[PDB]
């Protein structure tokens, strides 16, 4: 990646919990992820 | 196959609010460790939620929705922010 992009995604990695907004895609709890699939979507 | 969409102001505006591009969001579904929810049937498409990890240095959310077309299959991108610790546990640990 350049610089500037690596930059910004080690901002991102480096965010506290307390500034992520959820207005867009709400908290989820534990049980909401019970009847997720890890993988349905790889293709290599 | 699979091919991805999204509309270019919905990926701006998501850049603006939760700095998280549509472009680096696309990448969860390169980790084979993905970890995918699905929400609803919504305008004629299902509605998922992917976690993964973004060049090994981030674990992103994604909203998007799913469709079947004749010998392909479209990703179209929605929403994209960063990973709060429960859904951090879940995609390390689930």
């Amino acid at each position: 990646l350049s610089a500037q992009h690596e930059a910004e995604l080690k901002a991102l990695a480096k965010k506290s919990d307390d500034e992520i907004d959820y207005s867009d895609i709400p908290a989820s709890e534990d049980g909401q992820w019970s009847e997720a699939v890890r993988g349905k979507f790889f293709r290599p | 196959p699979m091919e991805f969409e999204w509309d270019a102001n919905k990926a701006k505006s998501n850049l603006r609010k939760h700095g998280v591009r549509f472009e680096d969001a696309v990448l969860v579904f390169d980790d084979p460790r993905h970890l995918s929810r699905q929400e609803r049937y919504e305008n004629g498409e299902y509605r998922w939620q992917t976690l993964g990890l973004v060049h090994g240095i981030v674990v992103i959310l994604v909203a998007h929705s799913v469709r079947f077309e004749s010998g392909f299959d479209v990703i179209r991108i929605i929403s994209a922010r960063k990973a709060d610790r429960k859904e951090r546990n879940r995609y390390e640990h689930g």
